[PDB]
């Protein structure tokens, strides 16, 4: 759930960019099935690994970069 | 980021829970350190008595600049429940200056964070030694 | 046998003393760029003890000053 | 189920240890080996077409009394404190090139120079009393008086 | 004698006890010291079981023989 | 040890410089009624490597040299000067015969002790084929006076204290002798 | 030019090895912060600082820029002296005390045969500079934990004293190089776990951490003694703890776990097996190697002083005291009578080779 | 320019002006570090640290824990360095001028192949040939155990 | 009797054998007085400080002043920085004016 | 009083003093100089000492402690260690719910319960 | 520790062999030194027709080397950084 198996699994999946994105703000290299996006822009994913503990298993990626609101 | 630990009523709560293993202020380098000196923030928590609120001004011109002040709840921003009250001061706002106003009773957990980062993005914000070449 | 290295080691830590020192007169920003309000000294508020808030006005043991 | 990220930190300050290490052990060797090459620059640098295999020489720890001797005798031989030499005869330089470290033998300055603690009844009688050395110049004063008889 | 504190020289063996119940930062304290006289004092049963005592190690300068010097001593002259 | 002495170069120049030391140089030479003598000129890693083989061959010299001090009475270094000769001269004797004879041994051990801080334990087996190329050739044995032969230290097979690092020519060297002269 | 230079490094060389070697012991005394966090984040179900830099590596320079760039409270406009002493005099006392741990053979800026002298004398004096800081600043928070501190740190430094001593009977050297490189085929835990038991103890109490904590007694004395220091004497007396941290860490290593000496010898074998010694890059791994054996014992105790904080509440002070005087003198005054006696016994009392 | 004239002339100021225990106190390390240095280089360094483990380590930080518990309550500058610098004209201690100011050597020898530090020797000769100087500070020390507690402890 | 003038590795000094020859004529049973111990005696002292030959060196320095003869042409050359006791000045063949290593054996 | 503060031998009649010179009284009117020619000795229970009452260390364990579950001037009187005597000052967080109750209606008074206290 | 002991044996007469030797070249070189001083005394009090050319020793029958000499050439005084300019040792510059 924390350990190497799971970021380096999530860092091939996912590529470079969206990874490093998440090395941005995430700080957890995490990737799961997109669910669509809204208005403004966010992607919202769910993840189907049977290793994210409970409450972490629908997350999102803003728009931004640098910040998120 | 490093506030102090100024938890005065039922909305101290809320700020324990921040540092507990569920959302973990510490993972964003925010350590509450007691002494003002080391506290660069100070999260006025909870209801601000008459008979707190001069002791609440020593602590607060205590701090070293920088410094910000966050007020949480209802009773730190404008008397809340209490707002009718002998005893109550209505809105802390009336001895310190405050940067941002988190609304609840209690704000919860992720509303402070939230409190939080609004005026992280502020601080960011500031153009300090730039002021001096180009606004002195 | 032969410390001109161990000398150097020595001057470079005294040396790395004063730039603890200085480091922060210089990085600091000036009292004018925060609040401007008052100077250190001036500022005698903040300039002062700290008692929990509330202002106030070590005749240790026997055994401590005996150990 | 190890966690990583906790041991991220542990990672760099292995790397820590590893820097001062791998510096120090490779820049002191290199150096020591470099000035044993030769009595000049011009060699010391100077990589030889026909020589053999570099051989170094790490640094000595747990030196005694002798090893100061040793030193200073490899210097005046090979012009370095740890030369490599095996000639069994010795140039000509180093018959006459013995150095003697001719040195002052006054007390420490915080002895003569404190406010206080040169201040002693017998320091004072060393310091303002010529009794002490009115005695002592008469055996200088001796060995001149002493030669023509 | 239900917990009475022990007469050191009536009995011996229960007065130990109790400052081995009691006060134990004092009796195995004793006891990890006394070791040491007592592995000293065992050590002739180790002279002539174990093994003999090393030579004394040359710690006197040159080792000049005692005898006087060879007048018929040559080469390696001049 | 390393106390500061008045006699050798002292631990940093900060000493030299409290005690205004200077390094005075003497540019005569020995009067010339003294018979000249050729110094040796081997270096610490060479004479603690030959030390023992010296030795041997210089037994009845290095006595006679110290024997001398004892009779002089005080008055060594005038009076034993021509025993002084005789061991400089049977000590070049050991370092030339080395270096015609046994020379890629002996610049394979004391290359060993200036890779390991001078130690002996540290060059066990570059030692053992100094001693045995030397013993083929020179009659010099190694002998460490005091206790029984069979307790000398270099000849004990399992020594307790082993070199933190194996140095590579002494590895290489013993393998290449320890299938082809100890078959 | 090519000959003013090469000849230039030859001039500055060894001021860049002491840079080098000044940086080894800042990254590790800036990253154990941060691994501290990290792992009493974990072992409480925690996270720790990972969103300050790339998974929360840059958390120690945030701190270090954050505090360093603060208003410094001073009693008066020109009164720099009195916030500063503490700080410094705490400082320069570890950071001497570096100049005798050797990273390998003969690795040290200082050898000589009385390097624990040095390294307990250099402890001494941090101990004055601690004692400096609760001192004539007011009268609040300081000046009640420095009697207090005092009375501490001066009765655990003699059992810290004996400890160490009792390793240098043993070996009959006062040099640190002469004792790790004496544990070649035995390792001073295995004949002297009580002493690294011991040992830890007095190193933690020396530190002044926890268990042992009651100097910055944080729910007793606010911020203890530092509750008047912000900013720059701020960071000088925090950097001053943790170097201690780590060099009590190495020290335990260096006298307990053999120091730089390899885990295995046929695994250190077979690594230098692989680069040829003619050239120079045998020796920028074979450091690599010890000191990698250095790092990882002296992790370990890094390791462990977060570990004991993470799981172990304070003690009271008043048994601080009567424990070391009560309990760990006489342990620690019995075995320095105990290993002379068994070595001579056997007749094997120890020499420097 | 030996420098440790200029740190000198500075105690040699403070202790002139010293005011409160605050500044004696001061004054005592600020002679045992001209004190510790001066002897680590030049003339014996095992006695350099023998200083630091003992005065500093032991009755220096025993001074500040007694003066907390004692008190703490409240002709110009040209007479200072007035005195100071007449004080500074004559610094030699002695008055051998030959001894003073001629510079000696010694010469080495190589009869000691037992090379052993300094403290070595002195265990060899305060163990066996002086033992009673070391039974008697034992018993020194035995006194000021049971002095010490007889003076302070009340009870 | 006790040991005096030890040196530092725990064998007599450079000044013991000076102080036993003192020792040995006091106590001898042949002699009516201490008389002639008296030169004896004059010796130990010159060894510890070499005061009377310090005075010579004295004479020597004031002598040389007064024939106008220079230091430079009398004196004994000698070398006051430790880092600068090139391989040109001792004398090697090859050698050359570089600074010889000190910072580290 | 309030600003400062003021035997088993026997009480023992010595009348007459004198010295080899003279009287006591002779020279009376000069022995306050003569620091040996006291006659109140400085070990005696009843010797007039007179030492103002300086007030003994009374740390606050106050509103900025961790410790603290709220806002208590924790007034504590202590000397060396131990604890003399101690009077928290409660109120710091008195916001008078007892007063607001009585204007607000049985539903509108119980959100004010759960206000007392926080867990 | 009894190995420790053995290696010290082997240490202590590896130096002994070697002590003639060093200890020789170290005789010749205080007999050049003394010989040496006693060349520059004869020259300096040459003129002096009753000055004695002996040691300050009055026992004569102990070899009591010199222990002080006259100060001549500064030889790194033109010294700068890292070449010391060294002044010819013999004879003129
Ligand atoms: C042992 C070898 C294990 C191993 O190496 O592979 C597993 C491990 C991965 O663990 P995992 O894949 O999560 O294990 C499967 C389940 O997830 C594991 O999850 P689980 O919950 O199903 O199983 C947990 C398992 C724990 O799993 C283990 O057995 C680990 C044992 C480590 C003990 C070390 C001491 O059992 C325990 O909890 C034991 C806890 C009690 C141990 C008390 C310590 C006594 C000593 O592989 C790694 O080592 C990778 C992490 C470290 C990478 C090194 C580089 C990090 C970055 C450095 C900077 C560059
Ligand atoms: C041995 C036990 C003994 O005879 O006395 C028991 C004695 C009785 O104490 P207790 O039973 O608790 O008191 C009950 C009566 O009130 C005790 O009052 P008490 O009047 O019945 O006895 C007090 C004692 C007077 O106490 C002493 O004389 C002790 C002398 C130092 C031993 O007088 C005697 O008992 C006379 C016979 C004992 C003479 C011991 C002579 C030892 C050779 C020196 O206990 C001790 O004195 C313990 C002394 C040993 C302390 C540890 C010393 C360790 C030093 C070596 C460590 C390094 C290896
Ligand atoms: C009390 C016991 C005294 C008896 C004793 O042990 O001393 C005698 C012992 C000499 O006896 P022995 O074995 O014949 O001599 C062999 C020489 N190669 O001498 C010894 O060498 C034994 C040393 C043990 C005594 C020292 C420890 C005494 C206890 C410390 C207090
Ligand atoms: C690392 C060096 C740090 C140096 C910090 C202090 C620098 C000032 C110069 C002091 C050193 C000179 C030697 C005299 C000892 C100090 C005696 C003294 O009077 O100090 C005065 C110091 C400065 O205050 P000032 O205004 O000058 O005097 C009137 C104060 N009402 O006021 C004080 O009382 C000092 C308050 C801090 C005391 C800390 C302990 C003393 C310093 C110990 C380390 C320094 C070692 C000595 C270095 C110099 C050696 C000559
Ligand atoms: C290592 C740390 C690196 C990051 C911090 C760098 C800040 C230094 C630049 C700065 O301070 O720029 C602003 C300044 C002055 O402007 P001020 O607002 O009065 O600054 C107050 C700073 N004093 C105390 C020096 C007056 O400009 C300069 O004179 C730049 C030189
Ligand atoms: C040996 C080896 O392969 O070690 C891998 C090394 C060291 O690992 P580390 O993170 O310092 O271990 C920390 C030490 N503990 C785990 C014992 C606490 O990794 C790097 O050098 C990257
Ligand atoms: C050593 C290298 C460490 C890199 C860490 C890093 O890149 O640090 C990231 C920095 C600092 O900002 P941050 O809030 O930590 O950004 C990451 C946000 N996280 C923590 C939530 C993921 O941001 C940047 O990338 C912008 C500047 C480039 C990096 C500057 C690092 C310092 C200089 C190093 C080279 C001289
Ligand atoms: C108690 C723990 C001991 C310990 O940590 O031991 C670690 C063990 C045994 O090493 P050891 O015998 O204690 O000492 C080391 C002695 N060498 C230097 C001869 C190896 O390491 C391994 O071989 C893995
Ligand atoms: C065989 C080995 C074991 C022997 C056990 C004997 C126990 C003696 C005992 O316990 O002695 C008891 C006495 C008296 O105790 P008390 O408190 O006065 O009265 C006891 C309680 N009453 C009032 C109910 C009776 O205490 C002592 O003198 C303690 C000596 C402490 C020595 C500490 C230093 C040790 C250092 C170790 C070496 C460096
Ligand atoms: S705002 Fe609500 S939760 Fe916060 S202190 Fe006031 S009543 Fe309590």
């Amino acid at each position: 759930s924390s350990s190497i198996q799971r970021t380096l699994r999530n860092l091939w999946k996912n590529g470079f960019k969206k990874s490093f994105k998440q090395l941005q703000g995430y700080n957890d290299i995490k990737s799961g099935r997109l669910v669509g996006t809204d208005s403004f822009g966010n992607k919202f994913y769910e993840v189907d690994d049977p290793v994210e503990i409970h409450m972490r298993t629908r997350f999102v990626e803003y728009t931004g970069f640098w910040r998120q609101d | 980021f490093w506030p102090m630990t100024f938890g005065l009523a039922c909305c101290a709560v809320e700020m324990m829970h921040v540092s507990a293993p569920r959302y973990d202020q510490d993972r964003l380098g925010i350590i509450f350190r007691a002494s003002p000196r080391q506290s660069d923030i100070m999260i006025v928590a909870g209801t601000v008595t008459n008979k707190m609120a001069p002791a609440l001004r020593q602590v607060y011109d205590q701090m070293p600049y920088p410094r910000w002040v966050i007020s949480m709840g209802s009773c730190a921003n404008g008397g809340g429940y209490y707002h009718y009250s002998y005893s109550v001061v209505r809105g802390v706002d009336r001895i310190v200056p405050v940067d941002i106003y988190v609304p609840g009773c209690p704000p919860t957990s992720e509303a402070l964070m939230y409190g939080v980062f609004q005026l992280q993005k502020k601080m960011m914000d500031g153009q300090t030694h730039r002021m001096w070449y180009r606004s002195y | 046998m032969l410390q001109d290295l161990f000398n150097n080691y020595v001057i470079l830590v005294g040396i790395l003393g004063l730039i603890f020192l200085g480091v922060n007169y210089f990085i600091v920003e000036s009292p004018r760029m925060d609040e401007n309000n008052g100077n250190i000294s001036d500022y005698i508020e903040k300039s002062g003890p700290f008692e929990c808030g509330f202002s106030s006005f070590n005749p240790i043991p026997i055994a401590f000053i005996l150990v | 189920m190890i966690p990583f990220e906790a041991l991220i930190p542990y990672a760099i300050m292995f790397a820590g240890f590893c820097l001062g290490g791998g510096v120090m052990n490779s820049a002191i060797t290199a150096d020591i080996t470099k000035r044993a090459r030769g009595p000049n620059q011009e060699i010391k640098r100077n990589v030889g077409e026909d020589e053999g295999p570099r051989n170094y020489t790490k640094p000595r720890y747990n030196t005694d009394q002798w090893d100061k001797y040793f030193a200073v005798r490899d210097l005046r031989l090979t012009g370095s404190l740890r030369g490599q030499s095996d000639n069994a005869v010795a140039e000509e330089s180093f018959k006459t090139n013995s150095i003697q470290p001719y040195s002052n033998t006054r007390r420490p300055w915080v002895l003569r120079r404190h406010i206080i603690m040169k201040n002693s009844p017998t320091k004072w009688a060393r310091k303002y009393s010529s009794r002490r050395d009115e005695r002592e110049q008469e055996i200088k004063d001796d060995y001149i008086r002493g030669m023509g008889e | 004698a239900i917990g009475d504190y022990p007469v050191y020289y009536k009995q011996p063996i229960r007065w130990l006890s109790y400052h081995a119940h009691t006060r134990p930062h004092v009796f195995y304290a004793i006891a990890v010291a006394a070791l040491g006289p007592v592995f000293m004092m065992a050590t002739p049963l180790r002279r002539k079981f174990l093994y003999d005592d090393h030579e004394p190690l040359p710690a006197n300068g040159y080792p000049l023989p005692n005898r006087s010097r060879d007048k018929t001593l040559t080469g390696y002259d001049d | 040890s390393s106390t500061h002495t008045n006699d050798s170069l002292n631990s940093s120049n900060y000493v030299d410089k409290l005690k205004d030391t200077h390094f005075v140089f003497e540019n005569d030479k020995l009067p010339s009624e003294i018979p000249d003598v050729e110094e040796v000129g081997a270096t610490t890693a060479p004479l603690l490597s030959a030390a023992y083989f010296i030795g041997a061959k210089c037994q009845d010299y290095n006595d006679d040299f110290m024997l001398c001090q004892k009779e002089a009475k005080g008055n060594g270094p005038i009076d034993c000067l021509k025993e002084g000769r005789r061991v400089t001269r049977c000590a070049s004797g050991v370092l030339k015969d080395l270096n015609t004879h046994c020379s890629d041994e002996f610049r394979l051990h004391w290359q060993c002790l200036s890779f390991s801080n001078l130690e002996y334990k540290n060059c066990r087996k570059a030692e053992s084929l100094l001693n045995k190329c030397v013993f083929e050739k020179m009659n010099l044995v190694k002998k460490i006076p005091g206790i029984p032969e069979d307790r000398q230290i270099h000849l004990k097979q399992n020594p307790v204290l082993k070199p933190v690092a194996l140095h590579q020519d002494s590895e290489v060297a013993f393998k290449k002798a320890q299938n082809e002269n100890s078959i | 030019m090519l000959n003013n230079l090469f000849d230039f490094i030859e001039y500055i060389e060894y001021w860049l090895i002491i840079v080098a070697f000044v940086a080894s012991v800042l990254i590790v005394v800036a990253y154990l912060t941060v691994a501290e966090r990290k792992t009493m984040g974990y072992m409480q179900r925690r996270l720790g600082p990972n969103a300050v830099g790339y998974y929360g590596v840059l958390m120690a320079v945030a701190d270090a820029l954050k505090l360093l760039s603060k208003e410094i409270v001073l009693p008066h406009n020109g009164d720099i002296i009195y916030v500063m002493s503490g700080p410094l005099i705490s400082l320069f006392s570890v950071l001497l005390s570096w100049a005798v741990i050797p990273f390998g053979p003969g690795l040290s800026l200082l050898d000589s045969e009385y390097s624990i002298i040095y390294l307990l004398a250099s402890g001494s004096i941090g101990v004055f500079g601690t004692v400096i800081v609760g001192w004539m600043s007011n009268s609040k928070y300081t000046v009640l934990a420095t009697v207090r501190t005092t009375a501490q740190l001066i009765s655990y430094e003699l059992v810290l004293t004996t400890v160490v001593f009792i390793i240098a009977l043993i070996v009959s050297s006062l040099n640190i190089n002469v004792i790790i490189e004496s544990q070649y085929n035995i390792w001073y835990i295995i004949p002297f776990f009580p002493l690294c038991l011991i040992f830890f103890i007095s190193a933690l109490a020396e530190t002044a951490r926890p268990p042992f904590d009651n100097v910055e007694a944080e729910s007793e004395l606010v911020s203890g003694h530092m509750t008047e220091l912000s900013a720059s004497p701020f960071v000088i007396f925090f950097l001053s703890e943790y170097c201690s941290m780590v060099l009590m860490s190495t020290l335990t290593a260096i006298f307990f776990f053999g120091g730089y000496l390899p885990f295995s010898n046929t695994i250190h074998h077979l690594i230098l097996n692989l680069f040829d010694q003619h050239s120079i890059y045998y020796f920028i791994i074979e450091g690599i190697l010890l000191s990698g054996y250095l790092a990882i014992k002296a992790n370990f105790f890094m390791f462990s002083f977060v570990w004991i904080r993470a799981a172990a509440p304070r003690l009271r002070y008043d048994l601080l005291i009567l424990f070391c005087w009560y309990v760990l003198l006489p342990i620690v005054f019995a075995i320095v009578v105990f290993a002379p006696g068994i070595l001579y016994c056997f007749d094997a009392l120890p020499v420097i080779i | 320019m030996n420098l440790e004239i200029l740190d000198l002339s500075i105690l040699g100021f403070y202790s002139l002006i010293s005011s409160n225990s605050f500044e004696s106190i001061a004054i005592l390390v600020a002679t045992i570090m001209p004190v510790i240095t001066e002897l680590w280089y030049n003339y014996s360094q095992l006695f350099a640290l023998l200083y630091t483990l003992i005065y500093v380590g032991a009755v220096v930080i025993l001074f500040v824990f007694i003066l907390s518990v004692i008190n703490e309550k409240e002709s110009g500058l040209f007479i200072l360095i007035l005195v100071l610098l007449l004080d500074d004209l004559d610094d030699n201690e002695s008055n051998d001028n030959d001894y003073n100011n001629v510079y000696i050597t010694d010469y080495a020898d190589w009869f000691n192949n037992y090379n052993e530090s300094d403290l070595s020797v002195i265990g060899n000769l305060l163990f066996t040939e002086y033992a009673l100087l070391l039974l008697i500070i034992s018993f020194i020390l035995l006194m000021s155990i049971i002095g010490l507690i007889l003076i302070v402890k009340k009870d | 009797a006790p040991l005096q003038q030890v040196g530092r590795h725990g064998g007599p000094n450079k000044c013991f054998g000076e102080f036993q020859r003192v020792v040995e004529c006091m106590t001898n049973a042949k002699h009516d007085s201490y008389e002639p111990c008296n030169n004896l005696k004059n010796d130990y002292l010159e060894c510890r400080k070499h005061k009377v030959e310090r005075y010579k060196a004295f004479l020597m320095q004031k002598h040389a002043e007064e024939l106008g003869k220079d230091p430079e042409e009398i004196g004994a050359p000698f070398v006051r920085k430790r880092r600068f006791l090139t391989s040109k000045t001792l004398g090697l063949v090859d050698g050359d004016d570089y600074e010889i290593g000190v910072e580290k054996i | 009083n309030d600003f400062y503060d003021v035997n088993d031998f026997f009480p023992v009649q010595v009348d007459g003093i004198e010295s080899s010179l003279g009287k006591y009284e002779e020279f009376a009117k000069d022995a306050h100089e003569w620091e040996s020619w006291n006659l109140q000795n400085e070990d005696h229970p009843e010797y007039p000492v007179k030492r103002t009452k300086i007030r003994h260390f009374t740390l606050n364990f106050g509103p900025q402690h961790p410790a603290a579950h709220g806002v208590l001037r924790l007034i504590l009187e202590l000397h060396g260690e131990e604890i003399l005597r101690s009077d928290p000052h409660v109120g710091l967080l008195h916001r008078g719910t007892e007063k607001l109750i009585e204007s607000k209606t049985y539903m509108q008074a119980l959100p004010y319960f759960d206000r007392l206290d926080y867990v | 520790n009894r190995e420790k002991i053995e290696l010290k044996r082997e240490k202590l007469w590896a130096r002994a062999h070697l002590m003639p030797l060093l200890q020789a070249e170290q005789d010749r070189n205080v007999v050049r030194r003394t010989f040496a001083y006693y060349k520059r005394e004869g020259e300096i009090m040459k003129d002096v027709p009753w000055w004695e050319v002996k040691s300050t020793y009055s026992n004569k029958d102990i070899f009591h080397p010199p222990q002080t000499v006259l100060f001549g050439k500064h030889i790194d005084r033109d010294s700068g950084l890292m070449y010391a300019n060294s002044r010819n040792r013999f004879g003129p510059d």
